[PDB]
């Protein structure tokens, strides 16, 4: 009953997403056993609902922090995991934070003191995230 | 309507033509080759394989070539009404001669003649022939 | 129908992959000869 | 009832459940002092597959990575998942049929019939009720089998081999004769 | 009581969801059975217009042979019921004046529908063809399984396609070489056939055969698409009914449990 | 849970058979009679369970001997009821009973006293129950 | 809570329905006071509609042709028609697409939309939040425009337009100013 006010801006910007987003495969869960048989605009939701679905999963004992938990969900909800294999997902996130925090931790620290996104840092971010993804091979 | 040439080229998954007027169409006939434009007669015929060739109203000159391998043509007078004489050329399968391939083709063949060498059947043997016609067919046609 | 549709559900599957282990066990011994007693 | 610093007690409790009911308070006070727990259910007996335990209302505090290693704890995890999903494809097949699955939730029916099936097992005391001899089937054998039926390796064998089977080459024995059989 | 109640909602609801999923999968393959006709029925009209030209009375009397096209899947309406309803009729028509009747058909809903009345009169049925998209290979085989039987008289039942809310069954007396060896086609003497007409009739009757069960079959999936979609409707809102029933009757119990409940309670703190 | 131990030998050879046969037939009974085609298998196992479930019907006050039921189960079992009619059985049983209560008093006396199935009385049996098909006819 | 000779009460009272059982006791001791209802969605407010009054749910007993005349009656009960005529047809494109409609249809649907997006105005307290002013509505002017939207006089004007506007001739400027 609180909601976003509950939230730092760099965590809205993606939720606010996120939400429509799962809400829409909500909307199509069913059809996931028929999907073959659909047609486009139908099967781009089950499939970003489900990448959603296996990015949310988390291990026990291993939280994160706000930083790279909207690092991660920029990642999913640009589309960035679409293309990808859903069991390979569980990898891609752990590579992708190392890999962020081998390299970037800059992008890291200003989002954890301004607690914003702003174009800058999110054209940081989607320059690392395609040098990860030029570095790494996935399945699909 | 006017007094053209209906075209209704046919295969069983796709209908390339419905209606398309045109000036003159070329058809492979099991005698030979022919050419149906209006104020034919009243055919059918039966077809055994090569390139049909299309001319529209609007081209004269440009052309549009069509490989088939078996199936017929009904040409069909014009009524008196309508102006415009009607043709269908049915074809169990009407492939575009850019969608074609000459190595495979002789692959086929050598193929169809290794399993044609032991000659039992009547049938077989026909198959074999057949497939020669239409591969070397095929070959002649393809770009 | 829920005696009713589990029912059907367990006897459909049944069906089928009656017929199916029927396959399996037709094409079994050719594909795994190591198995087969016949060389053996 | 506890383990200290002088000594262990284990102990095995059997708690009746009236009319199938875990909602119970007997039960319901009673799920919350256990360790390790196994839910026994009918509909699982119904289909002659005994021990009749239900595996996606048993638990233990023992399944995690850090206590048994990541191939016992995937192992089993991707177990419960395919048990589940061939629980949500139920009603699709009691009400459309097999012929609308597609060739994936075919092969998931088959592996979790294989994996219902082959969970089953005959006890020596329980020779007086089926008449076959009992197994002891140690814990690597069995991951070992839940892997290889997991990863499609057994997909050829027939569903009806994998049943009151200690291993998996027993299961390749019974299907030699079953096929044998058949000819 | 309340797990009863409960466990029909639930179930019910289950259905209604996979009705309504059903129901969309339903109009995509009636969208694309649509482009199925479109494209293939101008390869079929033209040469059974021209044997159509010859007229084909249904009194002859002889070896009839029906052909009953039908589905394989069930949730199809009642289309195979008013097929089956016909080819009875025609069966029971023709067997009075002593035509030995002969039975073919495609789809096993035909087969269980027939069975028990008319099993002693089938000859050859096929079955699992709406598996894959229908081709003219698919018509071809079955063709040419009609005619190396080949009777006096065939009859070919099916449903006819309107539109996406109507169907209509029809019986297509089809020509036999019988029938053509006993007309000497001078309704087709207009028109000029190359090779002479003795030599290509026998194909083109073959083609004949096989562009009609080839129209014929197409025009009855549709009508099954349709049925189907129709039929998913209906079972969604009586599901929806059942269950909003199986809610009264649900908070009924439900109150009726607390209340039992609480009485027990209190009479047995009063009796103190 | 007693099963077997309160259950003579006799008894056990045919009911075991039975309990496997009745169980596969109550499985596939919903699913048959929407009626579709089935094996030769499939339409064994319905034949065979509907032919017992007729055999274990009974009239009031009517108790049978326990070697009559041996004797009519063992009909019931190795297939002498799958091609006749159903509804016929009811008589099938009653003439058999007499007929071994008529010529056949030896069988029941020593599966009485032996409690048991030897491979003697079992094919005395079956030539009795040969012998009865032949005498008599019934509607398959 | 009632009116009397010298003034009265109205009361809005916010109910719960535990267990979405209407025939509990409490509720249904509570609907035979009642004398009108409105409900809400989060249904509507996605659509941006603000008051999110669901107008199908929502009931009256005053509604009723003897109170407010013969013309509010008709024009509820037309609107109501035409709101259901819509959702039925939105529960048919949803499958079949909007291709497969008649004149009719699109024109029920252009209506329903008008009218809906139209029943939402502003709130001079949301000021302080928006600066967008507020609009107080009297009733004949509600009741002539939705008339005039539905005879089919105002289907012309966009969709667009009919948002946010307490008055039809406010809708008429915003769609002037908006060609621009």
């Amino acid at each position: 009953r609180v909601g976003s006010a509950a939230q730092v801006k760099a965590m809205k910007q993606v939720a606010g997403t996120m939400k429509l987003e799962l809400a829409q495969y909500r909307e199509v869960a069913a059809f996931a056993q028929f999907g073959s048989d659909l047609d486009a605009s139908t099967r781009q939701l089950l499939t970003r609902g489900t990448a959603l679905t296996e990015l949310l999963k988390q291990r026990q004992y291993s939280p994160m922090k706000n930083s790279v938990q909207v690092c991660v969900l920029y990642c999913g909800v640009k589309g960035y995991l679409d293309p990808l294999d859903p069991k390979e997902i569980s990898r891609f996130e752990s590579l992708f934070i190392d890999y962020i925090n081998a390299n970037h931790q800059d992008i890291l620290k200003t989002i954890e003191t301004e607690k914003e996104l702003s174009e800058k840092t999110e054209a940081k971010l989607r320059a690392a995230v395609d040098e990860f993804v030029a570095m790494n091979e996935f399945k699909k | 309507f006017k007094n053209q040439l209906l075209l209704t080229l046919s295969s069983p998954s796709e209908a390339i033509y419905v209606r398309t007027p045109v000036r003159s169409v070329t058809v492979p006939g099991s005698e030979g080759a022919m050419t149906m434009t209006n104020g034919h007669s009243q055919t059918v015929a039966r077809l055994k394989a090569g390139e049909i060739i299309v001319r529209k109203g609007e081209t004269g000159d440009e052309v549009e070539r069509f490989f088939l391998s078996d199936g017929f043509v009904l040409f069909k007078s014009p009524e008196d009404d309508s102006g415009c004489c009607t043709a269908e050329v049915l074809g169990v399968e009407v492939v575009p001669v850019s969608m074609l391939d000459k190595e495979s083709a002789a692959t086929a063949l050598q193929e169809l003649l290794q399993q044609g060498a032991g000659a039992t059947d009547e049938w077989t043997k026909a198959r074999t022939l057949l497939g020669q016609e239409l591969l070397s067919s095929v070959i002649r046609a393809a770009p | 129908s829920v005696k009713f549709m589990d029912q059907k559900r367990s006897g459909e599957e049944t069906v089928y992959f009656k017929k199916e282990d029927e396959a399996l066990l037709r094409n079994l011994l050719a594909n795994h000869p190591e198995y087969d007693p016949k060389y053996s | 009832i506890t383990t200290t610093k002088k000594g262990s007690i284990t102990s095995v409790q059997a708690v009746y459940v009236p009319a199938d009911d875990l909602t119970d308070p007997a039960p319901a006070t009673t799920f919350a002092h256990l360790d390790a727990t196994t839910v026994l259910s009918r509909q699982i007996a119904e289909l002659g597959i005994y021990p009749a335990v239900d595996p996606l209302d048993s638990t233990s505090r023992m399944l995690a990575p850090e206590i048994v290693g990541q191939e016992h704890y995937d192992t089993a995890r991707a177990t419960q998942k395919l048990l589940q999903d061939y629980k949500s494809l139920q009603d699709i097949i009691a009400i459309l049929g097999m012929d609308e699955l597609s060739e994936e939730d075919k092969l998931v029916v088959s592996r979790a019939r294989k994996i219902q099936r082959f969970l089953s097992q005959p006890f020596t005391v329980a020779e007086v009720f089926t008449g076959k001899p009992g197994r002891f089937v140690e814990l690597p054998e069995t991951i070992k089998s839940a892997q290889t039926i997991l990863r499609g390796e057994c997909d050829d064998l027939p569903e009806m081999a994998f049943y009151m089977c200690g291993g998996l080459e027993e299961v390749r024995s019974k299907a030699v004769k079953m096929a044998q059989e058949a000819a | 009581d309340l797990k009863i109640v409960a466990a029909r909602m639930k179930s019910v609801k289950s259905i209604q969801k996979i009705t309504k999923a059903m129901k969309m999968v339903a109009a995509s393959k009636l969208r694309m059975d649509q482009r199925r006709l479109e494209n293939g029925l101008p390869f079929a009209t033209p040469v059974q217009k021209l044997v159509q030209r010859i007229p084909v009375d249904p009194k002859e009397k002889g070896t009839l042979a029906v052909l009953a096209l039908s589905s394989d899947k069930g949730l199809c309406g009642g289309v195979n019921s008013f097929v089956a309803k016909q080819a009875r009729i025609v069966i029971k028509e023709n067997e009075m004046a002593g035509n030995a009747v002969q039975v073919y058909g495609v789809g096993d809903k035909i087969r269980s529908a027939l069975q028990r009345t008319f099993g002693d009169r089938f000859k050859r049925i096929m079955t699992e063809v709406t598996r894959f998209p229908w081709n003219f290979g698919q018509a071809c085989i079955i063709a040419d399984r009609l005619m190396q039987d080949n009777p006096a008289r065939l009859m070919v039942i099916y449903n006819h396609f309107k539109s996406a809310v109507a169907y209509d069954t029809l019986t297509l007396n089809v020509l036999t070489p019988t029938q053509a060896a006993q007309s000497a086609k001078e309704q087709l003497n207009t028109f000029e056939f190359e090779p002479e007409k003795t030599d290509v009739w026998k194909d083109l009757q073959d083609f004949y055969y096989a562009c009609t069960v080839f129209g014929c079959m197409l025009d009855n999936i549709a009508s099954e698409q349709s049925a189907r979609m129709s039929a998913m409707d209906n079972a969604s809102t009586n599901a929806g009914e059942m269950i909003s029933s199986l809610t009264l009757r649900y908070n009924r119990a439900r109150q009726a449990k607390i209340t039992t409940e609480l009485v027990e309670i209190i009479s047995g703190a009063n009796a103190l």
